[PDB]
RNA sequence: GAAAGAAUUAAAUUAAUAUAAUGGUAUAACUGUGCGAUAAUUGUAACACAAACGAGUGAAACAAGUACGUAAGUAUGGCA
RNA sequence: AUUGAAAAAAAUAAUAUAUAUUAUAUAUAUUAAUUAUAAAUUGAAAUAUGUUUAAUUGAAUAUAUUUUAGUAAUAGAUAAAAAUAUGUACAGUAAAAUUGUAAGGAAAACAAUAAUAACUUUCUC
């Protein structure tokens, strides 16, 4: 809500193939237009963002897929295994 | 007026600057404000409790160590001496890494050296 | 001559006037002081004309 | 002005008058910056800090265990010595300065559950010396710093004047940024994992590096900064790049303790220790 | 769930507004805030996301804490400790916070902010310390009303004065104000708000308005003047406005004589002091005290000596200050005081 | 001689009205050399990165555990260890 | 037992003071910051210091107006 | 006030309106704004009106009407880099030397370098 506008003009150069994709991914804010009632106040826009609200910015070549935090050992409840709890401190008894 | 380098510098400056990039102020209703206060205060209390728990635990550990070392001194002087050495250049092992967000492909290495 | 003398004439048209010194190319010196004829604080302004070191008017409106 | 004589009058009550509160001038400023009603509000505790959590869980107990010396008493530092009153000229005399040093040194306490060493602050001093010619280089350096940290940099200016190095006084030259809390922790984690392994012949931080009291430092070349993921992702946008000094400030009594702490966070140490 | 219970706990800890309470405690962020009165403004407004579930969790946490505190509070016997426990239990209650913050503390309605309740009293004290007390202290020190009359003050009660009977207008006097002779022609009204735990039934109070700056030409200095003197006044945390209604003619040790500053005599400080009585043990009911009415004089009045005699402790103070104007002669005439002196403009 | 950007009149931030610089930051997933993913907040717009050279594949951080490419490509039929042993007489130096 | 605050003690006037040198200055007279840009204003100035005269210096107070300050108050150019 | 969502009210402060008093008070209503300001044959966005695709909404594209982009530093009552040298209000403390750190070296920048007894608040055994 309090975050700044994303300065897209810096990270994406004007008239470039990379910028175009980013633009397509994004959706713009509703501008103020004369002779119309905006019952959620008049749009306050600068660098293409509604100042009155939170901004959302949607974004080898491979998707980064993280591994499951629960394990096979955990599922089986194998007490002798070391991979059975990954978020806790295990002690040898 | 300005060179391309000058332009790029200006752009860079803008990235850092608060000029026409920041939203409206976060205004709240009085009820909302109260709710926020209660959220924050409770959280702070919880954090304090956690700190005390950890601090208490540390104190307990210290006491246990003290108890041990006195006993060692009483019984076996050589063992006590061995225990109480300067550990000036003691280095944590490079395998004890800072726990990541998600685990690796190979969770644990059974062979070494 | 580095510092010249000038005559500041009261804006409330009493005829009262106060004299002060300034640097040769200093900005136009207007000051609010007591005019005893009128019995109040009024603006004083330079009666004579003179050249000034022309400063560039700093632009708050972001140009170009 | 009738006089310059400064002389605060005594009072007849023990109530502490906060003068700021009695005014009606700065109503937004009466609120604390932590308070939501202040324009200075920022969400502090946004997510769980990982390095800090690790320190809390594993390291802190280990560090305490390491630093236990049995019946260790306080080691007083070098202080200002008083005069022996063996002459009437000692009577309102200022004390003799410390033995070796001109400035006084702090007392070294035994490590207990309260005063275990931990990370206090990181400072990233980048003074670009080509910016004596080009002011724009300072700006670029500041941006780079901001990118690296996610924290607002502060501009460094030339405090001194010197002819040999073509350096004026009062000229903007690079930037600095004091990281604290979670951002600092993140920056350390990035340094440990991403950047320092990509440095080719990197042995580690020197064991001869540091303050006398709980402060360790090192520096990165312009070659090393291109490994930061924010800089690396747009090498077209970053043609020039500037080195930096990295002052790590710990809550350690002595420097070996600080080194040990940093090692706990996966910082390698190579040289012969003092 | 201790904070929903009102069997043993007072009614004041709840919010009296129903809509506000409903808004506070809902299962989703569906409703709109009662504070925003206007429809369009409500429509415009958007509260921060996820606030409800977290708030509920925080409430549960602090409610549990309060309940735990209460477990100790009832076992406790000594009164100050019990009060402190009660405060600890309820201070983090959202409802009591709402009540205190957003409704008047000066003229508190009993159902909303009850100063009989310990938590609310503590809150009021804290509020006083934050601003009003500091201001009062500053005005006492700067104007030199402390050492000139009465050595020190340890502010305990918040004292506010008013002059309702003279003019007609309603205004609580800010400490160190310049009031006209018309304004201060008839007597003032005090409100002594007490924040410490005190025996309401037994504890009596005295109120003395003193004028240190009336000129004595024999001494070539000034003398004090007791302009208004009340004794043996009964206060209650909520019922605390000292008015001709409350105090009787027996309580008036020196009935109100108005500020009538002389021309060129200067600005005259009128610093009201509020003392609490000495409390005697093994005696049920309010312990009165007799004042020797021939002994104490109004034209010259050792305040410190008086305090020493009757064993008083100054808990509160307030101050205004009057100087000569056209209507002081009229005031004198009304009261039947003499014409009034006129001094030289120069302090030679 | 000295290259500069000449300053405009500074904008007066009033006391109390100063707001903290909350820069626009994305939650970015870093997959390290091995499959261990870690989330970090970052100013550059990229939801996922995978790293090649990290601490998790550097020998210093774990002691216990395209010219070259071109060369490999165009000397592939020969298959270039045995080759080292053949061409390494250590008499002459 | 811990965290935070209020701070206190010690040291310092060796830096800094538009400018010489001396005295003073952290209770800051030094430094930062808001407002301001007014008091680098108008008539009477006693009384002192200094003092051959001519001059010089500090200045209470009275009156008119102004600026800052919640107030107390401070400002009749500059630490001298 | 109309619109969205699913009898009222009880602070401070600000704003609007009214009146009380040789008292810058009170009453009722409401909680705005908060880092902006002219000038862009070229970038980006919205809405409206058309046409084509799978009465419909998405998607594509044309015109019109707007909105944004002039990208520029202080974000802190800033505190010994440089800059407004006289007023006032609020607040703070310098320097040297030492130990270090990428180019950096005697000499550029940044960090660190006296003591917590008692007191208040908070959490806790
Ligand atoms: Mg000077
Ligand atoms: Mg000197
Ligand atoms: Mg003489
Ligand atoms: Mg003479
Ligand atoms: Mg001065």
């Amino acid at each position: 809500r309090l975050m700044w506008t994303f300065p897209a003009y810096f990270y994406f150069k004007k008239g470039t193939v990379a910028e175009h994709k980013f633009l397509s991914l994004q959706k713009g804010p509703i501008s103020k237009k004369n002779g119309i009632w905006f019952p959620r106040g008049i749009p306050d826009i600068k660098h293409g963002r509604e100042r009155s609200t939170k901004q959302e910015v949607k974004l080898v070549n491979r998707p980064v897929i993280p591994n499951d935090r629960i394990t096979e050992a955990d599922r089986s409840n194998d007490m002798k295994s070391l991979e059975r709890q990954l978020s806790r401190t295990l002690y040898l008894l | 007026s300005l060179s391309p380098l000058a332009q790029r510098v200006v752009t860079q400056l803008s990235v850092m600057s608060a000029s026409r990039k920041q939203p409206k102020l976060l205004k709240l209703a009085r009820e909302d404000l109260i709710k926020h206060q209660t959220i924050e205060k409770c959280w702070s209390i919880y954090q304090q409790q956690q700190r005390e728990r950890r601090n208490l635990q540390l104190e307990l550990q210290y006491k246990s160590i003290e108890r041990s070392m006195n006993l060692l001194q009483e019984l076996s002087p050589r063992l006590f001496e061995a225990a109480n050495a300067s550990e000036k250049g003691k280095r944590f092992p490079m395998e004890m890494k800072v726990p990541t967000d998600f685990p690796p492909n190979t969770l644990w290495h059974y062979n070494f050296r | 001559s580095k510092n010249s003398v000038i005559k500041l004439l009261s804006t409330a048209a009493s005829g009262y006037s106060r004299y002060i010194s300034i640097k040769k190319g200093a900005p136009l010196v207007t000051q609010v002081r007591y005019d005893p004829v009128v019995k109040r604080h009024v603006l004083f302004k330079e009666a004579k004309k003179r050249k000034v070191a022309e400063r560039k008017p700093l632009d708050f409106l972001r140009t170009a | 002005p009738k006089s310059a004589c400064s002389l605060v009058k005594p009072v007849h009550h023990l109530v502490k008058i906060d003068k700021s509160k009695l005014s009606p001038r700065f109503p937004e400023l009466k609120y604390d910056k932590s308070d939501i009603r202040s324009p200075g509000f920022k969400p502090k505790d946004t997510h769980a800090d990982r390095l800090n959590d690790h320190y809390l869980n594993t390291l802190q107990s280990d560090l305490l265990l390491i630093n236990y010396s049995h019946n260790a008493a306080v080691v007083k530092g070098l202080k200002q010595r008083a005069w022996s009153g063996d002459s009437p000229y000692h009577l309102n005399r200022p004390p003799k300065n410390p033995r070796g040093s001109k400035a006084q040194l702090p007392d070294i306490h035994p490590i207990k559950w309260s005063n275990i060493p931990g990370l206090e602050s990181v400072v990233i001093n980048c003074f670009v010396r080509e910016a004596r010619e080009n002011q724009l280089l300072a700006i670029t350096a500041a941006l780079q710093l901001q990118q690296i940290t996610g924290c607002k940099p502060h501009p460094i200016f030339s405090k001194n004047d010197v002819p040999t190095w073509k350096l004026r006084k009062g000229h903007q030259m690079g930037a600095k940024v004091e990281l604290k809390g979670k951002e600092m922790s993140q920056f350390l984690s990035t340094l440990t994992e991403i950047v320092l392994p990509r440095i080719r012949e990197y042995k580690g931080i020197s064991n001869q590096s540091g303050n006398r009291f709980g402060g360790i430092s090192f520096g990165l070349t312009a070659e090393d900064i291109k490994f930061f993921p924010e800089i690396d992702a747009n090498q077209d946008s970053w043609p020039k790049t500037f080195g930096m000094h990295i002052n790590i400030n710990t809550s350690a009594q002595l420097d070996y303790q600080a080194r040990t702490l940093l090692s706990g966070f996966q910082f390698p140490f190579f040289g012969e220790e003092k | 769930h201790i904070w929903s219970d009102f069997t043993t706990r007072p009614s004041s800890l709840s919010i009296q507004s129903s809509k506000v309470k409903n808004y506070l405690f809902q299962k989703k962020a569906s409703l709109d805030p009662p504070s925003i009165s206007r429809r369009s403004n409500r429509i415009k407004y958007s509260p921060p996301e996820h606030i409800d579930e977290i708030f509920r969790m925080s409430y549960d946490f602090l409610e549990q804490r309060s309940s735990k505190f209460y477990e100790l509070a009832n076992k406790t016997k000594n009164p100050l400790k019990k009060d402190a426990l009660l405060i600890k239990a309820e201070i983090n209650n959202p409802e009591v916070q709402y009540n205190f913050q957003f409704n008047n503390k000066l003229n508190n309605v009993k159902d909303i902010i009850d100063y009989d309740v310990p938590v609310y009293r503590h809150l009021g004290k804290q509020h006083w310390e934050s601003y009003g007390q500091m201001l009062l202290m500053q005005r006492l020190e700067t104007l030199a009303a402390i050492p000139d009359t009465l050595p020190t003050l340890v502010p305990r009660a918040e004292v506010n004065i008013k002059f309702p009977f003279s003019t007609g207008v309603n205004k609580w006097i800010e400490p160190g104000e310049f009031l006209s002779s018309n304004v201060t022609s008839m007597r003032p009204i005090f409100k002594i708000q007490e924040y410490e735990l005190v025996n309401v039934e037994k504890q009596l109070y005295t109120v003395l308005i003193v004028n240190p700056d009336v000129p004595d030409l024999s001494n070539d200095s000034f003398k004090t003047a007791l302009c208004y003197g009340l004794v043996n006044i009964n206060l209650t945390y909520n019922d605390n406005l000292i008015d001709p209604r409350k105090f009787h003619s027996s309580n008036i040790i020196a009935d109100y004589l108005p500020p009538v500053p002389e021309k060129n005599a200067g600005k005259q400080r009128f610093v009201v002091w509020v003392f609490r009585q000495p409390l005697i043990e093994d005696k049920q009911g309010p312990n009165m005290l007799e004042i020797d009415r021939k002994e104490l004089s109004r034209d010259d009045f050792d305040i410190r000596q008086f305090t020493k005699k009757y064993n008083l402790t100054a808990i509160g103070a307030h101050i205004w200050r009057s100087e000569w104007d056209a209507k002081v002669a009229a005031v004198r005439e009304k009261y039947g005081l003499p014409p009034g002196r006129v001094f030289s403009r120069v302090r030679r | 001689t000295r290259i500069t950007l000449p300053r405009r009149p500074a904008k007066k931030i009033q006391l109390g009205k100063s707001r903290p610089a909350i820069y626009h930051q994305f939650n970015v997933k870093m997959e390290l050399s091995d499959g261990s993913v870690v989330i970090r907040r970052s100013q550059y717009p990229k939801g996922e990165i995978r790293l090649i050279q990290d601490q998790r594949n550097n020998p210093l951080w774990n002691p216990s555990r395209g010219s070259l490419d071109r060369f490999n490509k165009r000397y592939s039929s020969l298959f270039s260890t045995v080759e080292l042993s053949e061409e390494n007489k250590k008499k002459t130096q």
